[PDB]
RNA sequence: UUGUUAGGACCUAAACUCAAUAACGAAAGUAAUUCUAGUCAUUUAUAAUACACGACAGCUAAGACCCAAACUGGGAUUAGAUACCCCACUAUGCUUAGCCAUAAACCUAAAUAAUUAAAUUUAACAAAACUAUUUGCCAGAGAACUACUAGCCAUAGCUUAAAACUCAAAGGAC
């Protein structure tokens, strides 16, 4: 790296600045000042203070880039949320007022709750021991498990679908399947528990 | 005015009395902690049989049967045998030295049993027979 | 000589290591649940997980079951290294083993982790069914 | 020097005088923070103003005998001999 | 056999404080070379091994007395440094 | 079979703690209790071809027998187990009479009277060194705790104890 270790992380909160000095928490006004005399790294050409910046999808969107291909990767992404809110609009127009209430439209709102369902609170990691293979159940953390949820949707999506179908339109139809918890990848999350269990014995080992 | 470790003397007169009884009614709890098997039977201060137990008889088996979880289930069974009898108090001599010495009184109080002493009656021979010769390993 | 004597300053392994193991961890056992090593190491109440002897037979490793709490750990780590040479001297001499390996403490948290899975387990959605030396050269004048 | 045979004359010469203001303090008996942000010079600092090599076990020492003279009571003459081993700290 | 029973090695519980009546049982039986002495009966300890166990226990005991001794004795001396500087 | 017995019988075998003690005895050896008998003065050292003793194992005869345990059988283990681990059991360990006379029988220190300085680590390591007295013993290693000889209750035994021949080392302490 070419930033020592001495420099910060920015902080890129336009709220948090603003705040008015005593509704700051002293530890949190304590870092202020600190900073004072401190390096700050340069923000990343990705990091602004934008409304409509949600991390989660920006890390999904990179997860997706090929070569350095952001844009592409980005056009993506942005195709599949308008896909979502375009097929989301068509069931809303026709559906009755009572079913209308239930439906959302929201394409950030569908993306965030269809990876949480995906994402599998126990792993398996695959040990040999005495010359055969005793994978384990093991527990994940707060990371792996949602970097396991994204995984497993690129994956589908890349994989498993018609050779002249895109992206945005098998992400936006999976994203909404996952949504209502009836997905292969939802299946994926069900496979990887239904193992752990059968491997209870063997988390000694 | 303190509590007394020392037991009450038998043939005195004592104000230490457990459900309208005295030290000397108290059944007993005859713990048999052995290397291999704990054994358990409670018997009246009489010397009748209510309750036995131990880890063969819970179904363990071999070196599960000379394990302190092994011993704990002997316990709670002879406590839920002994209860069914009719006892509440009982006096605990545990002999033997083995692993589920502790084990099996602790069953016992688990069992809804009220333990109010313990003694120890290990045999310690005074010099004896001699013991079986030391192994090679 | 007491000052001299007590500074001391100065498949058959397979089967053999399969029974040591196991005897060393029933006596280590029974070791600990007496204040006969001392009653400090009576109070911690430590468990064993397993004995593993190494195939040189230096050392003896024995597995406790490490707790939630650090300082707990760390305070028991040192009250058990401490009287481990005690330990070993009290399995020679009531004879449990002729030659014992220096005794050594090693952690076991792996309890914890089975605790763990177990919890998320019963939680998760599974889902619906000589030449140079001689003076020669220096009497002759060469050198 | 008197204390030439020492091997580090200059050091020893140094450490004899604080130790002797330190005793004279001492028997003839406010807060000590009158300069801020500074701080002790360093070995290679220390080693210059003397001009002899020194060990990190002798700056130590060296820096504990000159705490040591701030916790007691310093007349003026004090507060200037520390301030000749204080190098303010870069800004 | 002969002796009155529940004199003898018998703790009373307080206040239905089970183990802890155990574990002062443990502390009794230990103090008094009960516990090492049935551990020892297991097996048969040979006349001339016994002399050479006991003769040794006797000299480390001796030693680690000692070791001690000089190790209090210059507990005193351990204070804060008088003479820094010097 | 097991567990309990403040039931009975037995008096086999061994003597916890004390003993963190250092006593007694020529050595071997000897520590549950009581009682009886009993250790003692030769100036001191110095003895065999004589006399008397001498752990354990072993032999002979009649008993005892809780427990332990060569051997033996069974079980497991291992490529093999003729072992180590588990179970059963015998000689044997005990008593009464003899016999055998062997140990790393070692404090690896002969006994006795000195001295602590003789400018003594007088190699080193043990256990500071060293003088005198008397006896025993030793003279490179292996061959050799052997062969032969004599004595012995010993008969696959003990004590006594060489040579041929081979090597240039063997050995001790660091
Ligand atoms: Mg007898
Ligand atoms: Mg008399
Ligand atoms: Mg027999
Ligand atoms: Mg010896
Ligand atoms: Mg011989
Ligand atoms: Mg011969
Ligand atoms: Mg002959
Ligand atoms: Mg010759």
């Amino acid at each position: 790296s070419r930033y020592a270790p001495e420099f910060r992380e920015p902080l890129i909160d336009k709220e948090y600045y603003r705040k008015p000095v005593a509704e700051l928490t002293e530890e949190e006004k304590y870092d202020q000042e600190l900073k004072k005399t401190q390096f700050i790294k340069a923000a990343a050409a990705t990091e602004t203070s934008s409304v409509f910046a949600d991390p989660v999808i920006s890390k999904f969107t990179n997860m997706m880039m090929k070569g350095g291909n952001k844009v592409l990767a980005r056009s993506l992404m942005a195709q599949t949320l308008e896909a979502v809110k375009r097929k989301q609009f068509e069931k809303y127009r026709a559906a009755s007022a009572e079913e209308q209430a239930t439906i959302e439209r929201n394409p950030y709102r569908i993306f965030h709750e269809a990876l949480k369902n995906c994402e599998p609170v126990i792993g398996l990691v695959p040990i040999l021991k005495g010359g055969h293979f005793y994978q384990v159940p093991v527990p994940l953390a707060d990371r792996r498990r949602r970097f396991l949820a994204m995984k497993w949707m690129i994956t589908e999506c890349r994989e498993n679908k018609p050779r002249r179908t895109l992206m945005p339109e098998k992400l936006s139809h999976e994203l909404l399947e996952a949504f209502h918890n009836r997905g292969p990848v939802i299946k994926r999350k069900h496979n990887m528990h239904k193992m752990a269990e059968a491997n209870r014995a063997l988390a000694h080992y | 005015s303190r509590f007394s470790l020392y037991p009450p003397v038998p043939g005195q007169e004592s104000s230490l009395q457990w459900a309208g009884m005295k030290f000397e009614d108290v059944p007993i709890a005859h713990i048999k902690a052995t290397y291999n098997n704990t054994q358990i039977q409670v018997v009246s201060a009489t010397n009748a049989s209510l309750a036995r137990a131990s880890c063969g008889t819970e179904g363990f088996r071999n070196a599960k049967k000379g394990t302190g979880i092994a011993a704990q289930t002997a316990g709670i069974a002879a406590a839920a045998k002994a209860t069914g009898k009719g006892v509440t108090h009982i006096r605990v001599v545990v002999k033997g030295m083995g692993p589920g010495r502790w084990s099996a009184i602790k069953g016992l109080t688990m069992g809804g049993l009220e333990v109010i002493s313990i003694t120890d009656n290990t045999p310690v021979p005074h010099x004896g027979c001699r013991p079986r010769k030391a192994r090679r390993l | 000589n007491l000052l001299k004597k007590f500074a001391s300053k100065t498949k058959e392994d397979s089967i053999r290591l399969r029974v040591l193991n196991g005897l060393l961890y029933k006596s280590l056992t029974e070791l600990l649940c007496t204040p006969q090593v001392s009653q400090e190491v009576y109070d911690l109440n430590v468990e064993l997980s397993k004995v593993s002897v190494t195939s040189d037979f230096s050392a003896c490793r024995v597995y406790w079951k490490t707790g939630v709490s650090a300082e707990q750990n760390k305070h028991t780590e040192s009250v058990l290294q401490r009287s481990a040479a005690y330990m070993r001297h009290l399995l020679i001499s009531q004879q449990t083993l002729r030659n014992v390996p220096p005794i050594v403490f090693v952690q076991d948290k792996r309890d914890l982790v089975l605790a763990e899975v177990d919890r998320l387990l019963a939680e998760a959605d599974f889902g619906p069914p000589h030449r140079d030396a001689s003076p020669r050269s220096f009497l002759l004048g060469e050198e | 020097h008197f204390l030439f045979y020492t091997g580090k004359q200059s050091y020893y010469s140094l450490m004899h005088d604080v130790y002797g203001k330190v005793m004279q303090l001492e028997k003839h008996r406010a807060e000590s923070r009158d300069l801020i942000g500074s701080r002790w010079l360093i070995k290679e600092e220390l080693e210059e103003m003397l001009v002899e090599k020194l060990s990190d076990e002798d700056y130590a020492q060296f820096i504990r005998l000159l705490e040591k003279l701030l916790t007691l009571p310093c007349g003026p003459a004090e507060e200037e001999f520390v301030q000749r081993f204080r190098r303010s700290v870069t800004i | 056999a002969k002796h009155l029973k529940f004199i003898a090695r018998t703790v009373m519980v307080q206040e239905g404080n089970v183990e802890g009546a155990y574990r002062t049982l443990n502390r009794i039986l230990t103090t008094d070379g009960l516990t090492e002495v049935i551990s020892r009966r297991r097996y048969y300890e040979k006349p001339c091994r016994r002399r050479q166990r006991e003769s040794y226990e006797t000299c480390r005991r001796i030693y680690n007395m000692e070791m001690a001794r000089k190790i209090n004795f210059l507990m005193r001396k351990n204070r804060a440094d008088p003479w820094l500087g010097c």
